[PDB]
């Protein structure tokens, strides 16, 4: 569990010197951008619920055959196994933007599910899609253009946070496969 | 001046003060020192004692059992200290995957200690002294311990619980590296739940999923969670739990004979499931 | 490592929980303290040499005994192997002032020292002797600023509180 | 409960240091969001009635049908539980926007209310639509201001999301 | 465990109304007074390790009976149980300070504290003594009076909260007789 | 205490058995060392005195700087106890070596001990060279037993081989 | 647990000196004593399984009432519960030879047999009866003169040793009424 910090000073440790001015000039501009990483994070964690619903929803709409019997969404106890995956790795996601680097989703989530759900015959492509779909959700929250629910935030540049955003999900999505 | 009642309750003074015939020794033995317990959190301390006497007010045996409670919760904050040390709590200490199960988790936990408590006399007896005889075996010769650990039923029982857990010896936090010694731990386990209870009934207590209707369901996602983050440990963990739990179930469990000294350190995990308790 | 974001995703983590507004305002108060101590570690990289000489120097001023022979540091290459682990003592106060907390210090500098320094006849008052001189060479205005300065002092602080 | 320093003291505690310098930036956050909130929590103190009656009157604006004679919503007293239990959503988005955190709301309102609302045949939608109702009445500029705004969005968005 | 934000919440809840405006004024001498306060903690808790074997130190010259073969201090053993008693005082005494309000030091440490002391035959009154002793020096810490070290603070008015300190260490000495 | 007989039955006791003639074996062996102990035992019980005292002398003999002012022993009172403490330490190492075993020893010198020393500024090369001093001037022939003389050497050797 | 040793040096502590002539004398009559002892030892723990047999079966002989229904020891499991206290009872005592002191005893087995046993119904009288038959029986043993098993041994006074191991039974046969 490493923050933006922790990984500077990881990094400075194994080159075994002192902190100085060039990593902090980057730190500088973390901590100098500040509450637009605080506001994203606010947005995604408030409208997590139905992120999770929308998403896998749209991830049984592209192909039934996981609410078909011997899909792997075939009954109300596989139902809700999915639902609280897709809830779980939303959570993960969360804690990947407030520490600003991965080392917590790939540590606590990343380490030891693509062999847990080869082991319970989890079909890998529509879990990748559901992590697209959730992607393409929390993306389109952070930048406050969903269509449904639009809440007043000052207006700046925010889209480099959200490359940082589609770059931990797509470091799910790219795991998970 | 104050009641009857009240009075009965409440305390001593001192022979030059409060009170001029001289007390004997019965009177400190019996009114005395009163105060009931707390309500308790965990099936270690569920069994031991009353938590309260209405219409009733002991003395200075109370000093015992208040003292048995002080002990033991500071022996649980250590072995918590074992999992949280650096201040940042490890994945041991989780507690819950989904938003809203660690109320359900306190809540099944409660009344697994009330079941505790509902257990009959004669089993009660039984888990004492074998705690007791369980805990002077980890005493090591320390003759204070000795003595605490003669004296005291709960710090005996959460000193076993807690060291089970902060060596990790757990036989939750060991997975097995082979289809062998799946079956192997598999087989040991059930041969000590069979040593346990030879009716063929259920008995109050023991494992016990089910308390209200939906628990069975979350019992069994909150074990599969616990397993998978057993699945995710890393190298020095999983080193450091298997020869833990090789030595401890040996000296424990493993009397200078060679045989199960040898499926002692040949498989942990078989040892892991011999640490029970 | 222990320190805020990592001490509030930790606790979210073990409770299972989504990150509410109290890990924000946690991680406000960093963004929020962070300049200052960044600032103290900027001059800590700037002179750090100078701090390890000067501590080491008044070390060896006040405890004469270790260049006598009985006593460990009495070889010139020793005399470089207590200099080289001051040197590391103020790079982890240089880490752990950048961190915020005590994780990075506490994690490669404190635990296990005991055994190492208690097994190797080194004595904790001649690192005591170093880090109180510089903590009295220090400053109030001059060179750095007096907030950040303070920050500082809670580091070295917690350094000898941690050793003896 | 659950707020920002009880979770450092909290976490302090379980390890049994003492309180190093993450906890204290931690509550210095605290204490730069305490004031945004506080004013959110004067406010809330200030007009609760008219919100929790326009809250109730547009969640059977949209839901007739509990008003008929199944349904549980269907007599005036159990319409007198419906303004009761929004009063007591509001107070306590008080009480958790007063502390900071959801600890106080969470403990009180949301662990078990699942039991509860699905045993006695309640239905989350229509509290979902009192609450979505009154964010979507909120406003910007014109009753609040901005920062702490959002700080009573977060604490109505929680219920939300713990609800369904 | 609660400070003073839960405790005028849970005073509120008993009284079952929301928190209102003159609550909150008490809430705003908390919040701004606020860096006293921390620059107060990071006093007491700086020189926390010298103030603990100053105390025990101090407890063992007044009456050194203690020390006497058969005092309960007598030995190694006993001597570091003393040493980490101390030390878990003062630390749940900083816990107070920061918390505002007592509720941590009453729940965590004072609940039981008493019996046992009573079941170990510790001596009640030398006990006060070594919390009076801590309370002094950390007083004069918390003050900045004290003879040996005297770091650099803006100045001002702090007595208030010196005040508090003395009150949590009274609840302890109190509480061990 | 650690003992040879507290170790069997302590065994025993552990494994649920009667005593075996391995017990009887063992307790065989202590009536059998034990003349050579008790015999060391007498003499040391007979001049305990000066043992401390040219052990204590001998320990400021090489180490000065104690009683220069830095440095703990640096006055009176202090100097009375380093003396009572390694009166202290050659009274255990009576117990122990009339005991058998080093249970009495370790459970009243060396449990615990590691705190305080490493508390109270206390730097174990002093004692060290306290007990070193009394091992060198112990003897062959001349005050003991040759072969109860080993036995003393164990004993105080496990007292340094406790402490650093 | 403490042995002979262990109680010397006890003494001696709570004296707070040296350990003195007299009492190493006392125990160079211990040491000197030794293999009659060792010899005791062997005697007591070689006939113990049938000793506690014989002990248990004629503590029902002498009042049917245990082998009665409603008796404690009516059916096979009491039975079985009966004969294991009977032999941990002589097992303990067994310790006490070796040991040379009654702390094992009382520490790990007499420290809270009384309340166990009223707490289960054991009727006392007839546990106190059974050490007493374990008593004589295990005096006649430890003398050589029982009348079925006569072993072979070089002759002399064994009389002290057996004033010990009553005194032990006395004292659990005190401990259990
Ligand atoms: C160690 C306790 C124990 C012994 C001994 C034993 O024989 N079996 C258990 C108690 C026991 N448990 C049940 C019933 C259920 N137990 C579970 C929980 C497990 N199922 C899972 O999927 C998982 C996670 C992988 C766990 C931990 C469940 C779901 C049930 C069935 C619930 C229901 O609605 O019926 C029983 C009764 C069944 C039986 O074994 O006869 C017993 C005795
Ligand atoms: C190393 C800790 C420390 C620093 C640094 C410092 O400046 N002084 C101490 C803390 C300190 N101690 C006190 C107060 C008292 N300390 C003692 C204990 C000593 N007095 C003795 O007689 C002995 C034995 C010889 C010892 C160990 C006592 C008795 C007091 C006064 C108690 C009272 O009731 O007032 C103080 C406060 C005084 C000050 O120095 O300003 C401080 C900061
Ligand atoms: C594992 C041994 C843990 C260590 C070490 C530690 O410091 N604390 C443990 C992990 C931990 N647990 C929580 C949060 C909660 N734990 C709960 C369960 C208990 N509460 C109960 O009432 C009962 C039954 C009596 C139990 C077993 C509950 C509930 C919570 C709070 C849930 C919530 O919604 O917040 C935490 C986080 C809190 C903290 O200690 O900082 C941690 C680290
Ligand atoms: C985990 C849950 C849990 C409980 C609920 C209790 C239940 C409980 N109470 C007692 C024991 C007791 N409980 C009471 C209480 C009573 N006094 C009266 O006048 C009333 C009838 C009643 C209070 C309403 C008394 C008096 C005893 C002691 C009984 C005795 O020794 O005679 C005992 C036996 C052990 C002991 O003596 O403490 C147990 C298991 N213990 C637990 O571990
Ligand atoms: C030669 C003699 C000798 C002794 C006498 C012991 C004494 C001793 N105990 C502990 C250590 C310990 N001792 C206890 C015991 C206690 N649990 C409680 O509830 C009670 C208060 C108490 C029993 C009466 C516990 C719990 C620990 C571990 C403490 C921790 O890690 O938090 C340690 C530190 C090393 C370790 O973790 O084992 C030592 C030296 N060790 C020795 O070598
Ligand atoms: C897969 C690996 C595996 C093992 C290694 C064993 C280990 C093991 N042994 C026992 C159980 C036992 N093991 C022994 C053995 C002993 N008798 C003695 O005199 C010696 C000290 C020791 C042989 C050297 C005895 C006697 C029991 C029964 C104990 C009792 O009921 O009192 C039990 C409890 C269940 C049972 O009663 O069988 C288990 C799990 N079982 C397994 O499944
Ligand atoms: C990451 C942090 C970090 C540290 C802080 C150091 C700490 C440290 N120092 C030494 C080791 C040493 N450290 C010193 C230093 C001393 N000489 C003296 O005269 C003084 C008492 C003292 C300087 C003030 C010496 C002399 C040794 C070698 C000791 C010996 O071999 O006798 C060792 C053992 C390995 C080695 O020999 O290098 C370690 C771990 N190492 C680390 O990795
Ligand atoms: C501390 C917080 C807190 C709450 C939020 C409430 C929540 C709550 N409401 C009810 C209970 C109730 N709540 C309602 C309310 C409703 N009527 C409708 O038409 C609507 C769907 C809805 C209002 C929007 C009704 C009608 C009942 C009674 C239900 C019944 O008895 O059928 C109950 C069960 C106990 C009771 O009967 O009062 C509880 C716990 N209570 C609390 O303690
Ligand atoms: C994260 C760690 C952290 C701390 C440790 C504190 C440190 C701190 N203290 C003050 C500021 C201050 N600190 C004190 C404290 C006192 N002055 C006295 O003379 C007494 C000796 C002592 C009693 C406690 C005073 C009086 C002020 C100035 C008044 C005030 O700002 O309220 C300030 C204001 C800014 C400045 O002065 O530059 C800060 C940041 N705050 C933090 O965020
Ligand atoms: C049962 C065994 C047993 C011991 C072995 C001692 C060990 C011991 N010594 C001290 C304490 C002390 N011990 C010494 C001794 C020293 N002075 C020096 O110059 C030398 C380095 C050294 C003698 C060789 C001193 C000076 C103190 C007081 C330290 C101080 O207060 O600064 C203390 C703390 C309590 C006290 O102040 O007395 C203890 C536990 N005590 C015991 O109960
Ligand atoms: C390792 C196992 C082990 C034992 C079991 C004992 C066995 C033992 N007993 C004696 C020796 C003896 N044993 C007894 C014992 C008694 N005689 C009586 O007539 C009584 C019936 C009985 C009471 C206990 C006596 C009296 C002696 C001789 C006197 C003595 O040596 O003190 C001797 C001396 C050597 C010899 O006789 O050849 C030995 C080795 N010692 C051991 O090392
Ligand atoms: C000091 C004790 C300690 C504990 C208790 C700990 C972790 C821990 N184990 C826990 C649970 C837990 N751990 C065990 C461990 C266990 N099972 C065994 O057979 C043996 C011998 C065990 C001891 C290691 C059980 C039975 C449970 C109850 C089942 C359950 O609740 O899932 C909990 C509670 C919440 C959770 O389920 O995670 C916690 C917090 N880490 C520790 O250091
Ligand atoms: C008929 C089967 C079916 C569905 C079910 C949906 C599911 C769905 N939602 C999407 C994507 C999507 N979904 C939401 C969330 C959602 N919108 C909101 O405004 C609110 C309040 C929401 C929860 C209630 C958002 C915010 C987006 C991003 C697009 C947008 O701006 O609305 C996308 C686009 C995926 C992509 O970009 O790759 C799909 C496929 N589509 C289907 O064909
Ligand atoms: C009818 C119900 C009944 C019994 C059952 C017996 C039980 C019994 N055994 C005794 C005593 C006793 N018991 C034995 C042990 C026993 N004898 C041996 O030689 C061997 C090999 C034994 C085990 C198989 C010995 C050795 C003695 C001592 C007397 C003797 O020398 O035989 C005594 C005398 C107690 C005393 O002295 O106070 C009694 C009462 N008596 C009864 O009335």
């Amino acid at each position: 569990m490493l923050d933006a910090f922790s990984r500077v000073v990881v990094n400075s440790d194994s080159k075994a010197a002192y902190v100085g001015g060039s990593d902090l000039q980057s730190l500088k501009t973390f901590i100098s951008d500040g509450n637009k990483r605080l506001d994203a994070v606010n947005c995604i964690v408030s409208n997590a619920s139905c992120i999770v619903s929308d998403a896998i929803s749209g991830m049984i709409c592209e192909n039934p055959g996981l609410i078909a019997p011997g899909g792997n969404c075939y009954t109300n106890r596989r139902m809700a196994a999915c639902l609280r995956d897709g809830e779980i790795i939303l959570r993960y996601v969360s804690y990947a933007l407030l520490a600003g680097d991965s080392s917590v989703l790939d540590d606590r989530c990343l380490n030891g599910l693509k062999e847990t759900y080869i082991a319970l015959g989890v079909p890998t492509a529509s879990t990748s899609r559901a992590v697209s779909i959730m992607k393409a959700a929390s993306t389109a929250f952070i930048m406050n253009t969903a269509s449904g629910r639009k809440i007043e935030i000052a207006a700046g540049d925010c889209q480099a946070l959200q490359s940082e955003a589609a770059a931990y999900f797509d470091k799910v999505g790219s795991a998970v496969d | 001046v104050v009641d009857p009642f009240q009075r009965k309750f409440q305390s001593i003074g001192k022979i030059g003060i409060d009170y001029s015939r001289p007390k004997k020794l019965a009177t400190y033995k019996r009114v005395g020192y009163s105060v009931g317990l707390d309500f308790p959190n965990a099936v270690s301390m569920a069994g031991h004692y009353s938590l309260t006497d209405c219409t009733r007010a002991g003395g200075a045996a109370k000093i015992l059992m208040k003292y048995d409670e002080y002990c033991a919760k500071g022996m649980l904050q250590v072995y918590k200290r074992s999992a949280v040390s650096t201040g940042v709590y490890t994945t041991k200490c989780t507690e819950a995957t989904q938003p809203g199960v660690a109320y359900d988790v306190r809540v099944f936990n409660r009344t697994a200690a009330f079941r505790q408590a509902q257990k009959p006399v004669n089993v009660r007896l039984g888990e004492q002294y074998a705690a007791r005889k369980a805990c002077v075996t980890l005493a090591h010769n320390c003759s204070r311990e000795e003595a605490q650990f003669k004296n005291m039923p709960m710090s005996c029982a959460t000193f076993l619980a807690g060291k089970m857990e902060a060596m990790g010896t757990c036989y939750r936090t060991v997975r097995p590296s082979s289809k062998a010694e799946d079956y192997m731990a598999g087989s040991v386990r059930m041969q000590v739940y069979q040593k346990g209870n030879a009716s063929g009934v259920y008995p109050v207590g023991g494992c016990e999923d089910g308390h209200a209707k939906g628990d069975a369901d979350l019992r069994r996602v909150i074990a599969l969670a616990s397993e998978y983050r057993a699945a995710q440990q890393g190298a020095a963990a999983v080193t450091g739990a298997q020869y833990a739990s090789s030595k401890m179930a040996i000296q424990l469990y493993g009397h200078s004979c060679n045989h199960e000294e040898g499926q002692f350190c040949d498989y942990p995990a078989v040892a892991a499931a011999m640490c029970r308790y | 490592m222990k320190s805020v974001i990592t001490t509030t995703i930790s606790a979210a983590d073990a409770a299972g929980r989504f990150p509410s507004s109290s890990d924000l305002e946690s991680i406000q108060g960093n963004i929020q303290r962070a300049s200052a101590r960044l600032e103290a570690a900027e001059k800590l990289s700037g002179n750090h040499e100078a701090v390890v000489k000067e501590a080491g120097d008044a070390c060896f001023a006040k405890y004469s005994y270790l260049k006598n022979s009985g006593e460990a540091g009495d070889s010139q290459e020793k005399i470089n192997k207590c200099y080289r682990d001051v040197d590391h003592y103020m790079r982890l106060i240089n880490y752990s002032l950048v961190v915020g907390g005590t994780g990075p210090l506490d994690e490669w500098g404190i635990a296990g020292s005991r055994e190492v320094y208690r097994t190797l006849n080194l004595p904790g008052s001649a690192y005591i002797a170093s880090f109180t001189f510089t903590r009295d060479r220090l400053c109030v205005p001059r060179d750095m600023s007096s907030q950040a300065g303070v920050e500082f002092v809670a580091a070295l602080d917690y350094v000898i509180n941690s050793l003896s």
